């Protein structure tokens, strides 16, 4: 089962990656969204 | 050329498949004549139901069947099986010991009339079906109509 | 590279991540066994229909759970066929737009709808199943592959049957294909649609299989179905005459092709295709060998000829790839040209923002096909092409008098460019100067296009005369003096042609007998050249052969089909423009209670298309103030990606216009920065070959181009229709 | 139907009569127009009782349309 | 340790090579392989004990409501303190994770019916949800009719 | 709250008491749905009383069903079973 591993570290990473970020991101910005500065 | 082969093979070329053929040769017998059994034991005297959905049965016809029709292909695949009292030390295209109490009788060779009476029962039992389909009438309506008015 | 061990190896410069997808699916250079390619492009064949498959389901899919098929199909004249629908996040939902029915959706332009009217389809539930039925498709098909080339790969013997294979594919699959969906018309979308057709809304339509069964629905219209024993095996057919017809012309309330003729069509079609299937030898006797007959065919100028063409096209891929190509892009251009003049679908016409979408659609991939069998062409030049083995003879002689055909073919252009493109240059001067009866207009020296006028003449007389059967024209651009109007918008009309139109043709005929001069050029001198003897030791894909000989770039084929590729766009672009102005000056408009009818732009094609300007100013700035003005609707997307393909585009010429050497050493200043600061990587960067800057130059241009069109375009039928 | 039916029957079946015709052939044995009509013409000719009822419905569909 | 004997899931045959009957419960099964490796099944063996050790307990769940035919402070707090406390808890099994021919016996039984709640506790729900009714009486109520 | 009413009595006592006999404390020394067996005396009914009858048998009659070979042979019987024409 090694073999799956490798596979999904690839340029693949990149994709789950980028689709976790993505959805970090949206996410974020449903929370808070129209944000046009930081006020804390 | 359809019959000759040359295959690995996926089986559409070498030997199985008239394997099935075989087989068929019997169930399309049980299937014909336990399908005319209820209708002409009351010959004396469309969805349809009859009990919960029969698709219940089904999960049950597809259960037993299942832990039926499985083990009969492990034999195939390679010769034990062993799960159970389950004996079968017979070849794989027939096992007569031990589910034929005592009998033991194959050579004449039966078997070439039992898949004659296999493949007539095919067309018998492909019968059943075109006829009582396109036509909208069960095979005995037709069939006494048609002796009736041949031409 | 996966694919082979050596390539596999391992990467020591960045030049090896793009060589991995350059040569993925180029399977003739991972292997010379003929027959584990033939295995390998099959089972290839089987995971594309696969993704097909999918993409069908999911357009089925969408149609039944995020579209208001269902809405449309009640008041089809004026609700926006809309599928897919957008999530409110970061301000998205503004691309939710009015498009009728009480729902909230992009509007959309692939047609669907208009084929599920077609095909009788009334619910969701209908639409719901087929996308299942394709996903199960789509897993068979995937399965498929996997199963033929690991389990069970057929022998090459197999593959190389061509005459058992011809005559399945147009019979088995074009024949009975067209045979079955014949069926399904008379059975199913005749009876529903002409339902539909007399309003009686879809949930008060009975279901498509009580029409199957019961004759009684179906024979109380088209009476001919009244009789059980039919007059088929009476072998009269003239009482059939009811649900098929050779009407033509088109149906006045719905605007599409009568399915009264379509269904006659396939009829004829599937045996036509069924007889046609019944020609080449195989195993019981009758039948040709395609190797006699090919061999009959010699003559004075081409001595021996096709001896030998059998074994090419039966031992290389790249020669029945380029062929097909060479078709399937041809087909898919006259399929373009033939659903305008032609509309097959219900209220299909009458949906301008679809079909100057699918014609335009139709176009491109038509020329991108055409371009692709160059390409191969070439490739099998370079590699499978061996005098020794495989002589022809057909293609010697056109090797022998390769330098006179391309002689020939580049005058032609020069003599079509001037004729063209300087009759424009001439109009734009003598108007600028104040002069315009100087012009070539119809209101000064005219320059008419007596000939197309003449064909038309012909058919708009064709029904009665020269074609009895035919109660109407073929299409209504031949009719004469019909018109039909489908809710207030007009489906079709008789298209005028005049010296504007002179114009254009022969700007066509220009830009395609250039495209063919590059592409021509590139197959021919693919492997010998005065300039370079041995051009075909140095591949079909090769950047040059130096600085020598005053410069050798660009001399091989593959440069010739990225030259050849810019001017497919620069055609097809020009086509698609041709009949975005025509259609919307001439042809589309509303038509009054009176019989006046307005078009879009109101007819300034005759007059303002014969100038450079006029393009310019009447039809780009002018069309294009819907785009421009798009912010803040609903066609929000469309001012976007205009103005993200103009730079997609724009950044092209950066690729274009520059070669590697800067590149590279400019990098060399940049892995200093990073050794300085422990951050040079160990897979070295190098700068792209400089065969993939082309190839990246020409996918961008592309790419840019053409999607800032569609935006143009799209944007502008959708705010006018 | 009745007789009426059998004759119209026989006749669809007997328009596949009329391209046995084309070709019939004969000349058996001599001359040789059946061996000729055996040779390239036909690889049998119940593949033209066959090739019969195909075309034959297509001549009589010309014939009343040419 | 190695046997052929083994009662295969499915008989004739079921052998892969990482499984041998070695391990407690070993009815041979595994097409995926979902672990081949051994760092893949040392773990893999883990993971399917702590499980079903906590399904027996869930089972211990179905005890009750046979018994008769949820705070002072609803969650918040009572996870806190369980977060805090199952941590520690299963924080230093972590760490010796990483770091008698009788007693087989009782390792095979408990794995086999430790596998039995799982696919228990799971039935009770996936038969629970969509379908609101409990499980309570269904043993010999739906018995009634099918 | 949970034993309130015998839990509704069992609930399922609310939608379906399967059946419970009608013409209850009758002639229910029978069975359900009552295709009456009846008390046990004369003759059960829902016929059931045809009984075999003779000729000119009830069912319900619009004219047509099919039924049995009544008196001294009629089977084939025409209106059933028998060669058309
Ligand atoms: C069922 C699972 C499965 C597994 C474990 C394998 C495993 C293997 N395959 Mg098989 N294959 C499968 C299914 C599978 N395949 C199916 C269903 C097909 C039919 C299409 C094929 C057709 C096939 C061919 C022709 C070949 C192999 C080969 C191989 C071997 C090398 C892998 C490889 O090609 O490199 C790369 C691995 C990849 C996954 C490449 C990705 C390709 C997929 C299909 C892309 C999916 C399309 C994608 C959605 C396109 C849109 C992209 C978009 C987002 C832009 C490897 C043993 C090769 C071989 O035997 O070596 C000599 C080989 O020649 N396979
Ligand atoms: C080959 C194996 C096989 C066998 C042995 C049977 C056997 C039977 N089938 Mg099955 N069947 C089979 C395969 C088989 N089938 C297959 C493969 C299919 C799928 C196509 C079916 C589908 C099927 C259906 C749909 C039905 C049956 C039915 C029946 C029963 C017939 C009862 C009936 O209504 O007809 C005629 C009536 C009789 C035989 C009753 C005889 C009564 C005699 C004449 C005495 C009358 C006196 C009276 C009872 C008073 C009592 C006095 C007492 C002392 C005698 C019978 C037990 C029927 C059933 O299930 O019954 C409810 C039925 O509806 N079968
Ligand atoms: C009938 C369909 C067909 C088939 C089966 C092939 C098959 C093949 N081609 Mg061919 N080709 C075709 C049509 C076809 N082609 C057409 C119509 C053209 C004209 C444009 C070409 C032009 C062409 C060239 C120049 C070459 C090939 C080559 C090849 C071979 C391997 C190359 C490869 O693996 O791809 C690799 C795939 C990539 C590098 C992916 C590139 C990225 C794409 C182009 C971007 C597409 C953009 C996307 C659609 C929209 C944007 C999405 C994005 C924003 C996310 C392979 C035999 C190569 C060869 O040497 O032959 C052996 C070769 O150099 N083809
Ligand atoms: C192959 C062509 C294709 C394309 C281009 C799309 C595109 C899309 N789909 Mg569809 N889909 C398809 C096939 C396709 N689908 C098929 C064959 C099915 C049947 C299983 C579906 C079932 C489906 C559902 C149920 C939904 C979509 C949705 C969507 C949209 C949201 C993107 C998304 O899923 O989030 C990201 C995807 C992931 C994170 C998983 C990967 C997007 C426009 C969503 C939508 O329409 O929004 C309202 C939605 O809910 N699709
Ligand atoms: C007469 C029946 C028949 C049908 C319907 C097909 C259909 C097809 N063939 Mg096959 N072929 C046939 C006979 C047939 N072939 C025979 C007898 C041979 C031996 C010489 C071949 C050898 C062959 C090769 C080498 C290839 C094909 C390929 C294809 C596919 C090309 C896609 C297309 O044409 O558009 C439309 C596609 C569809 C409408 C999908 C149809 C759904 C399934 C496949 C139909 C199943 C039939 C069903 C029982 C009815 C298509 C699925 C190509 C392919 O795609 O590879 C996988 C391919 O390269 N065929
Ligand atoms: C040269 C141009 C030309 C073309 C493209 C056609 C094409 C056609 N003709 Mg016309 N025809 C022509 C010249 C032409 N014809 C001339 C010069 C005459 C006078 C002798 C006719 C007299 C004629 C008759 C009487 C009929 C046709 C018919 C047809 C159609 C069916 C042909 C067929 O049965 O099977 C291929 C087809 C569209 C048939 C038709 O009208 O279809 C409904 C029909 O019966 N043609
Ligand atoms: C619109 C076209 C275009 C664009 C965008 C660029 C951009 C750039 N050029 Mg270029 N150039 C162009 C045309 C263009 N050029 C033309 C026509 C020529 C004449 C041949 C040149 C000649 C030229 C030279 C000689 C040089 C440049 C250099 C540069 C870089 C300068 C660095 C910078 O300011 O910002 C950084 C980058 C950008 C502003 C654009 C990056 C694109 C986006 C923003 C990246 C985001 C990607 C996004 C996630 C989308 C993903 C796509 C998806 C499919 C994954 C920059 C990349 C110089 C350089 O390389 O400096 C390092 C330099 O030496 N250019
Ligand atoms: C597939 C079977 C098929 C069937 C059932 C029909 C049936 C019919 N045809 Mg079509 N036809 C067919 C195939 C078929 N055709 C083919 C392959 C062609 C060649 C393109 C034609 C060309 C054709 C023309 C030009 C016309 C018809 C017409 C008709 C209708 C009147 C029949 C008549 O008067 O004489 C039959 C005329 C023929 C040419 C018969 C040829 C068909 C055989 C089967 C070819 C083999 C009738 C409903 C007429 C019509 O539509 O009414 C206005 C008419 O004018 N047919
Ligand atoms: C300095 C900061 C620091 C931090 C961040 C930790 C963190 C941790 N310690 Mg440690 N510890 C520390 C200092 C620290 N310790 C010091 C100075 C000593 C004395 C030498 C110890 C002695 C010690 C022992 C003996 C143990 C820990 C354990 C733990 C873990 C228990 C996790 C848990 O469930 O609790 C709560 C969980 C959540 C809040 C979630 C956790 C990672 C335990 C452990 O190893 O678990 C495997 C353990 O037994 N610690
Ligand atoms: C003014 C309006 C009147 C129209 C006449 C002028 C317009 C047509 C142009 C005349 C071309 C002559 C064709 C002769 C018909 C013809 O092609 O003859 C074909 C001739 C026949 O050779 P064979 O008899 O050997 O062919 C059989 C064997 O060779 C093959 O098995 O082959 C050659 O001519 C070889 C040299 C090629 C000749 C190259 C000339 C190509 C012309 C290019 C223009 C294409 C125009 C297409 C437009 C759609």
């Amino acid at each position: 089962r090694d073999l799956k591993t490798y596979l999904s570290v690839a340029p693949v990473a990149s994709t789950l990656w980028f689709a976790a970020l993505a959805g970090l991101l949206i996410e974020i910005n449903r929370l808070f969204p129209d944000a046009l500065t930081f006020p804390f | 050329g359809l019959s000759d082969p040359e295959g690995t093979g996926g089986f559409i070329e070498p030997r199985w498949l008239a394997y099935g053929e075989v087989i068929n040769g019997r169930f399309a017998m049980l299937g014909a004549v336990g399908a005319i059994a209820p209708e002409y034991l009351g010959k004396v005297g469309g969805t349809y139901n009859y009990w919960a959905d029969n698709y219940t049965l089904f999960v049950l016809e597809m259960a037993l069947m299942g832990f039926a029709e499985h083990r009969r292909f492990q034999d195939w695949a390679k010769p034990g099986s062993m799960g159970k009292g389950n004996p079968a030390y017979p070849g794989g295209p027939f096992f007569n010991p031990l589910g034929f109490g005592k009998d033991e009788k194959s050579l004449k060779e039966l078997k070439l009339k039992e898949v004659k009476n296999g493949r007539l029962a095919m067309l018998a039992i492909l019968g059943y079906f075109i006829q009582g389909l396109v036509t909208g009438v069960g095979p005995y309506q037709n069939l006494l109509d048609h002796v009736a008015d041949p031409v | 590279g996966h694919f082979s061990r050596t390539i596999a190896k391992g990467p020591d410069t960045t030049t090896w991540i793009w060589n991995l997808h350059a040569d993925a699916h180029d399977f003739d250079s991972h292997t010379s066994d003929l027959e584990e390619i033939s295995r390998k492009v099959f089972s290839a064949h089987f995971g594309q229909l696969s993704i097909i498959f999918l993409w069908l389901s999911g357009m089925y899919f969408h149609g039944a759970r995020f579209s208001n098929y269902e809405a449309w199909l009640n008041d089809p004249t004026h609700i926006r066929p809309s599928a897919q629908v957008v999530w409110p996040i970061v301000g998205q939902e503004i691309l939710n737009g009015d498009v009728g029915g009480g729902f909230r959706g992009i509007q959309i332009t692939s047609g669907f709808f208009q084929i599920w009217r077609a095909s009788g389809i009334t619910s969701e539930l209908q639409l719901y199943c087929t996308a299942i039925g394709a996903l199960v498709f789509a897993g068979l098909m995937l399965f498929a592959g996997w199963f033929h080339y690991h389990k069970a790969a057929p022998k090459l013997a197999w593959f190389q049957d061509v005459e058992s294979m011809l005559n399945h594919h147009l019979a088995g699959l074009l024949g009975l294909g067209s045979l079955s969906w014949a069926r399904h018309q008379v059975h199913v979308s005749l009876p529903i649609n002409q339902f539909l057709n007399a309003g009686v809304d879809p949930k008060e339509i009975p279901l498509p299989h009580e029409f199957i069964l019961n004759r009684d629905l179906l024979a109380q219209l088209y009476p001919s179905f009244a009789e059980g024993a039919t007059p088929f095996f009476t072998l009269n057919w003239s009482k059939y005459a009811d649900f098929l017809t050779f009407r033509g012309g088109l149906d006045p309330l719905t605007g599409g092709l009568w399915l009264t003729d379509i269904a006659h069509h396939h009829l004829a079609i599937a045996i036509l295709f069924l007889i046609a299937g019944h020609m080449y030898r195989t195993n019981w006797g009758i039948g040709h060998g395609i190797k006699d007959i090919l061999e009959a065919h010699k003559g004075p100028f081409t001595g021996q000829g096709h001896k030998g063409l059998y074994e090419i096209l039966t031992t290389s891929w790249h020669a029945q790839l380029s062929i097909n190509l060479a078709m399937l892009g041809s087909l898919t251009i006259v399929v373009a040209q033939h659903m305008y003049s032609m509309p097959p679908y219900p209220y299909l016409a009458t949906d301008y923002a679809t079909q100057l979408s699918l014609f335009t659609h139709h176009m491109w991939i038509g020329g991108f096909l055409i371009v692709g069998a160059a390409a191969h062409a070439a490739i099998f030049m370079v590699r499978d092409y061996d005098p020794t083995t495989r002589y022809n003879d057909l293609l010697d002689r056109v090797l022998r008098h390769r330098d006179a055909i391309i002689s020939h073919l580049n005058w032609v252009c020069i003599f079509l460019g001037f004729h063209s493109f300087g009759l424009y240059i001439h109009n734009d001067t003598m108007s600028a100067l104040g002069r315009p009866q100087d012009m070539f207009s119809d209101t000064a020296i005219q320059l008419q296009p007596v000939f197309a006028q003449w064909i038309q003449n012909t058919h708009a007389l064709a029904p009665g005369t020269t074609a009895p059967g035919a109660t109407a024209s073929t299409s209504l651009t031949w009719g004469g003096g019909d018109l039909v109007a489908v809710g207030n918008k007009v489906a079709l009309l008789p298209i005028p042609l005049g010296t504007a139109d002179f114009l254009v043709h022969h700007i066509h005929a220009f830009t395609i007998h250039v495209t063919v001069l590059i592409l021509l050029k590139g197959v021919l001198f693919a492997r010998s050249s005065r300039l370079i003897p041995d051009k075909a030791n140095l591949g079909f894909r090769f950047p040059c052969d130096g600085p020598g000989r005053g410069g050798t770039c660009q001399v091989s084929a593959w440069d010739h089909v990225f030259l050849g590729l810019f001017w497919m766009y620069n055609s097809i672009s020009v086509v698609i423009f041709h009949f975005s102005w025509k259609m919307q000056s001439d042809v589309w408009g509303s038509i009054n209670d009176q019989g006046v009818v307005t078009h879009i732009t109101g007819g300034n094609f005759a007059q303002s298309s014969i100038t450079i300007n006029g393009w310019l100013r009447d039809f780009l700035w002018a069309q294009a103030s819907q785009v421009i003005q798009s912010y803040g609707s609903s066609l929000s997307a469309y001012g976007l990606f205009f103005l993200g393909a103009h730079f997609v585009w724009a950044f092209s010429l950066m690729f274009l216009f520059s070669g590697r050497g800067y590149w590279q050493e400019l990098i060399e200043s940049i892995v200093w920065a990073h050794n300085k600061l422990k951050v040079a990587p160990a897979t070295q960067p190098r700068a792209l070959s400089i065969v993939q800057g082309r190839a990246v130059g020409v996918t961008h241009y592309l790419l840019g181009g053409i999607a800032t069109t569609w935006a143009f375009f799209l944007a502008r039928i959708i705010a006018v229709g | 139907d009745f007789i009426g039916s059998s004759t119209n029957v026989i006749m669809v079946a007997s328009t596949t009569l009329m391209l046995f015709a084309g070709r019939f052939g004969l000349a058996p044995s001599a001359n040789r127009k059946a061996t000729a009509g055996l040779k390239l013409e036909a690889r049998g000719d119940p593949a033209g009782f066959t090739l019969a009822d195909t075309l034959a419905c297509g001549t009589v569909g010309h014939i009343i349309g040419v | 340790v190695a046997e052929p004997d083994r009662p295969l899931w499915f008989p004739g045959s079921t052998p892969p090579p990482w499984l041998d009957g070695s391990l407690p419960g070993d009815f041979g099964f595994d097409p995926l392989g979902l672990g081949s490796d051994p760092e893949s099944l040392r773990w893999n063996v883990q993971a399917e004990l702590v499980h079903s050790r906590w399904a027996m307990l869930g089972a211990a769940g179905i005890f009750i409501p046979e018994f008769l035919t949820e705070y002072f402070t609803d969650t918040t707090t009572l996870f806190i303190v369980e977060l805090v406390f199952i941590g520690w808890a299963e924080g230093r099994r972590w760490a010796d994770i990483l770091n008698p021919q009788k007693l087989k016996e009782l390792r095979t039984k408990e794995i086999k019916n430790g596998r039995l709640a799982m696919l228990a506790v799971m039935g009770a729900w996936f038969q629970h949800i969509y379908t609101g009714t409990g499980p309570i009486d269904n043993l010999f109520a739906h018995l009634a009719d099918p | 709250s949970v034993f309130d009413a015998y839990l509704e009595k069992s609930k399922a006592n609310k939608e379906l008491n399967d059946k419970k006999r009608l013409a209850t404390s009758g002639a229910n020394f029978a069975r359900a749905y009552t295709v009456q067996f009846g008390t046990c005396k004369f003759p059960e009914n829902f016929t059931g009383c045809q009984d075999l009858a003779k000729q000119k048998k009830v069912p319900f009659i619009s004219e047509d069903l099919e039924l049995e070979c009544e008196g001294k042979d009629k089977f084939k019987c025409g209106s059933n079973v028998f060669w058309k024409w």
